[PDB]
RNA sequence: AUUGGCGAGAGACCGAUAGCGAACAAGUACAGUGAUGGAAAGAUGAAAAGAACUUUGAAAAGAGAGUGAAAAAGUACGUG
RNA sequence: GGUGAACUAUGCCUGAAUAGGGUGAAGCCAGAGGAAACUCUGGUGGAGGCUCGUAGCGGUUCUGACGUGCAAAUCGAUCGU
RNA sequence: UGGAGGUCAGUGACGAAGCCUAGACCGUAAGGUCGGGUCGAACGGCCUCUAGUGCAGAUCUUGGUGGUAGUAGCAAAUAUUCAAAUGAGAACUUUGAAGACUGAAGUGGGGAAAGGUUCCACGUCAACAGCAGUUGGACGUGGGUUAGUCGAUCCUAAGAGAUGGGGAAGCUCCGUUUCAAAGGCCUGAUUUUAUGCAGGCCACCAUCGAAAGGGAAUCCGGUUAAGAUUCCGGAACCUGGAUAUGGAUUCUUCACGGUAACGUAACUGAAUGUGGAGACGUCGGCGCGAGCCCUGGGAGGAGUUAUCUUUUCUUCUUAACAGCUUAUCACCCCGGAAUUGGUUUAUCCGGAGAUGGGGUCUUAUGGCUGGAAGAGGCCAGCACCUUUGCUGGCUCCGGUGCGCUUGUGACGGCCCGUGAAAAUCCACAGGAAGGAAUAGUUUUCAUGCCAGGUCGUACUGAUAACCGCAGCAGGUCUCCAAGGUGAACAGCCUCUAGUUGAUAGAAUAAUGUAGAUAAGGGAAGUCGGCAAAAUAGAUCCGUAACUUCGGGAUAAGGAUUGGCUCUAAGGGUCGGGUACGAUCAACUUAGAACUGGUACGGACAAGGGGAAUCUGACUGUCUAAUUAAAACAUAGCAUUGCGAUGGUCAGAAAGUGAUGUUGACGCAAUG
RNA sequence: UCUUAAGGUAGCCAAAUGCCUCGUCAUCUAAUUAGUGACGCGCAUGAAUGGAUUAACGAGAUUCCCACUGUCCCUAUCUACUAUCUAGCGAAACCACAGCCAAGGGAACGGGCUUGGCAGAAUCAGCGGGGAAAGAAGACCCUGUUGAGCUUGACUCUAGUU
RNA sequence: CGUUGGAUUGUUCACCCACUAAUAGGGAACGUGAGCUGGGUUUAGACCGUCGUGAGACAGGUUAGUUUUACCCUACUGAUG
RNA sequence: UGUACAACGGGGUAUUGUAAGCAGUAGAGUAGCCUUGUUGUUACGAUCUGCUGAGAUUAAGCCUUUGUUGUCUGAUUUGU
RNA sequence: AAACUUUCAACAACGGAUCUCUUGGUUCUCGCAUCGAUGAAGAACGCAGCGAAAUGCGAUACGUAAUGUGAAUUGCAGAAUUCCGUGAAUCAUCGAAUCUUUGAACGCACAUUGCGCCCCUUGGUAUUCCAGGGGGCAUGCCUGUUUGAGCGUCAUUU
């Protein structure tokens, strides 16, 4: 059987969860994240993944320091009191 | 009689999951694990096992005294007795005919 | 499994404490629509899967 | 030039199966090993005033009573 | 343009598992017959991609059950090893 | 119909829009208007503008809902019953009592992957547990995982992979020591001057990769609701860190003894080099030990005892660690061996020294003692409404074996297969560095000091904790393993432990599923003996054609088998004059009477056979989930290419690769 | 002699290969398109596209014999669990509307239409004739200027190689 | 009102052995697969012969090859009312 | 309130095959006494014999309560 | 005649259509130019008196500082004359800080909360060992510094 005795079979993670994404698509035996291509320099993306982008991209996250800058922009990123 | 489970987390009859069951003064039998029983020294030439050398893990050869792990002759803890032995006849005797055909040379060299 | 990682025993925290009811203070705030905890989890029924 | 970012003003546009997938703890919940896939879900009332109290029931609850303009608005709530 | 060898196919590395019987191969001991050559007999021993047959692995037939099933391949008996 | 411009100074919280109404009117109709209910904030006529503008269908989309229908069904895994308690409520919860089951490759006790809190305590019906539920792996609230010694961590395996370099427009690819200038421990320097310096050795040739490989070291007893090789008590060990105390030389500086194998409490330590351990398959029998099983005496407790049983069941245990003592092999001295001898279960060994005599060693393993009886276990006794203690006895001595399992040892088969590593730790030639007389050497001899971090640790591990949509008859790695029968971890029954879970009640029509039986016939059934039956264990007798001489063969074909009472054979330890017996009852075989409803491998278990043909030689493999075959493979046979600047095959390229750690008895390609 | 180089040798055969064909002969049976043994002008056997044979082995295909029997003559009975009735719980497939026939005609096989037969609530257990019952935009066939896998002396190219 | 039992063949037809009173011919969607069976045909595996350069073809021969559902309405068979 | 019905027990009937216990100088045999061997006896012993066609079962779809013991006024509907 | 079945109405029933609503979209227009090794975007884990999320934040953790305003916050509860005031606030503004583990991610690794090495301090009768506190150690390239290498090569040598 094909079906439900091989589904029993299944119990080796060959994901786990990445470094730089918590996604759990670091493949274990290629050492890459298959989300964001950990640990490769560049984060993983593609232009036909519209999607994808959405998920992964400047403000989906906190956004710690970029969040102010349009603020000290608009105030001519002074200094002082 | 009383069955015995592994103590370590370890399920498999591995070489270094090995165990015996002992019969503990809580009059109940436990499974003992025990480690891999030591291999003797061999001679350097002959292979064959060294006596007067102590059976040791080779980190348990670090604790145990000098007196333990050798012979008080030459190459002790090392050859056996009969290569030694073999090996001084050897060199000995080499080192004469080294001698003589020196020797020999010399003088049939000069006759010449 | 018993012998797990750090990272996995952390997640495993942070599981076990997100699985809580909504607190009953929290339903009586006003302009509040929040009625229940829609993120709960069961072991049974969903699996974190990490 | 500018389907991104920041700020602003508009519309013979759509009006919760529409309009962005998402008017809501929405790229959330859940599905996949993974790449990825991806919903449903708005409306009490002006104000909770969200029904004290009495009775039956083990209790849920019912029947009275009560608040309310309305309970043919009772949270399972605008007409339904 | 990407994801997959958690099933499965194959190689490698490191581990683990596999009652009891039958047969009785080399090697070896002893004995008998014979003029000799040699032949023969009894033991011993414990071979084999041998064999009956558990666990295991598989899946022949019933074209059995079930077939809006326990199950998107299972169940029972018979079977292969 | 939705929006837009004008207008009706249009309708409306004294009720707009929506919605319901077998009420009315109008229009041929599309439709418009109104009456009555519901309600709650906006809406309409007219002239024009505009379009996401009209639904019965598209196996249309999305939601919702039916008949079917209180129907199919909830029937695998032997099975439940009585009482009491709790409760509103009990077939299902709890506690007793009975009946059972798993039956030690378990329905038991642990773990690996996985899960993630399911573990444990406390509260009840909303949901869930396809009946119920007072129960729960559910719900709510809490508690729970303690390490120098167990793992990880360290090492390397197949392999992955930076650097140097070289490709590629590039994302990146190759490569892993290569066409590279590739780094780290001791005293002098260790203060008018720093880690600067003719101070030395030199040359791993990143790193990652195992919770089953290698590896430093912990055991017992007790303790929790839930953790324990982790806590407590006791008792140890390992690793890393300067002087100390004792013990070992000095009118011979790094010890003595023994013929020797070698011994001992020690008995210097650098480079350099070298050796060992780490470090290795499988099968077979033999030997030894541990645990278990079996059994005798004795000291306790329990069961029946209308008849019997010095009966039946159960406790009598000794962990790591320390010392002494024990070894088959192997080795050493004396000695010379054919009349060859010694010897194993298994022709192996001996003038390259057998036998004999005497010794040396490894300490697997056992014994004794310490640990340690103070522990644990088994018995008997003291306040009786306070979170509860104490005291007396015992815990003894033995046997037995083709027993089971495990470990070890000496061996013997097997291979065109010979069963790789690394970290790490020891040792061996060398004396480079020191001193002899209130000290100079020893931290490899004893004793004493300190520390040992980080992360995991609960629980299930499966007919309910994982995966399969689920609490799914499926799948999923492993350890321990009692008694009887028996060849047997097969099938049956039973101790320990666990479970008694699967919706129930009543009745017993047809047809089913599963299991059986059958007169006489015996394949006439049918495509076909499909299915079933018959056979079957063991002992003895007997056994053909053919053959590759190995087989065929359990050929075929016959007989016997119980119980009881006996008989016989098969063995270990002991001595002789001043041709032998023993308190020994450990199981195999053969025989003899006797005996019974012609029974007896009495259940279980357990081949049907033969004569031929076609086909594939055989074991082996595949179409997971309709084809296991005559298909594929195979050994054997033959052909082909190639001598390395090569053949065959990769790569975009490459200072790139596979064969190749290769070399014609080889690689590669075929039949 | 001719095609086209040679003409099928050893063997084997109505063979898993023989159409004619149930070939002909023998045997096996009471009877045999089966089986085996022979015979071969063999549609269209045949030699490593291997021929012939072959012990042992085979969950391979086939014939016969003995044993055995419910396969069958020819059925009968018994057990467990169902079905069945009850308490609880409770789906689905299907569904234009529905559900009595005969004939006729009709898209040539009607539940409806025409002409006849007829025709009485509510229903339970079975059953498998019908619903050209259900399951799936027939997988056969054809068509389409719709594909795809594979092959080659197709057309057009191409990596490698020379 | 009857019109059989068999050998061979998947066969319809055949053709024999017999019995018989007789072994007449047909239809019912070439009656009848939610009635069975699955021998044949008719998927995919495989062998052979001929054909084809080849992939492949061959109402040529061989061997192995999942046969699902009624609980509804009618009809029918029985059973209440 | 009937020689009514039922639950037990004898009988009839039938099925099986001779029950437990007790006894026997029965039984193939295995081991000795001394009171000097035609029954002295013990630790046993499958089977055999007698009581014993015994014992057990017998309507659940075969009968009486001449024996014992009990049962006999519960709920709904019916228009000429 | 009832039950049953159909049709209609009333009331009551899961359903959530319609109507009205709308802090949301979607198009058009105008203006602006500002991420990151001074560590970005993203990720993980944590922080509230009583809380887990595109709330906010980082062990100074629903936030600190500065500034403005001027009495709140609020679901409940609270340190406090916080109220004619250097002063409430889930306020606004925001220029000072903090900013855990990461991440281009930087000592080496990373399925490990794994291993180093270098300075200074403290503790253990210690420059070496262990521990604690603080500060560090990536690669390519540029400019400069210092130390070098090469008969590649220039001025002195019987």
């Amino acid at each position: 059987g094909k079906g439900t005795p091989s589904f029993g079979k299944r119990h080796n993670k060959s994901h786990t969860l990445c470094n730089r994404c918590g996604r759990r698509s670091f493949h274990v035996q290629k050492k890459t994240c298959s989300s964001c291509g950990y640990p490769a320099a560049k984060t993983r993306s593609y232009n036909w993944g519209a999607k994808a982008k959405r998920r992964h991209t400047t403000g989906t996250g906190r956004m710690r320091y970029l969040k102010h800058v349009s603020r000290r922009f608009k105030n001519g990123f002074q200094t002082g009191s | 009689a009383q069955r015995v489970t592994f103590r370590r987390r370890n399920p498999y009859n591995t070489r270094s999951n090995k165990i015996k069951v002992v019969k503990t003064p809580g009059g109940i039998l436990r499974a003992q694990h025990v480690k891999k029983l030591a291999t003797r020294p061999k001679c350097g030439d002959c292979g064959s096992a060294l006596q007067g050398i102590s059976t040791l893990r080779p980190r348990q050869y670090a604790t145990v005294s000098k007196t333990h792990k050798t012979v008080s002759r030459a190459y002790g803890g090392s050859r056996c007795a009969n290569c030694v032995k073999e090996r001084i006849i050897r060199a000995f005797l080499i080192e004469e005919q080294k001698i003589v055909k020196k020797v020999v040379k010399e003088q049939t060299e000069a006759a010449k | 499994a018993a012998q797990k990682s750090f990272r996995i025993k952390q997640k495993m925290a942070k599981a076990k404490k997100q699985n809580r009811p909504l607190p009953q203070w929290i339903r009586l705030r006003t302009n509040n629509t929040i009625r229940y905890n829609a993120k709960r989890r069961n072991w049974r029924r969903t699996k974190m899967n990490i």
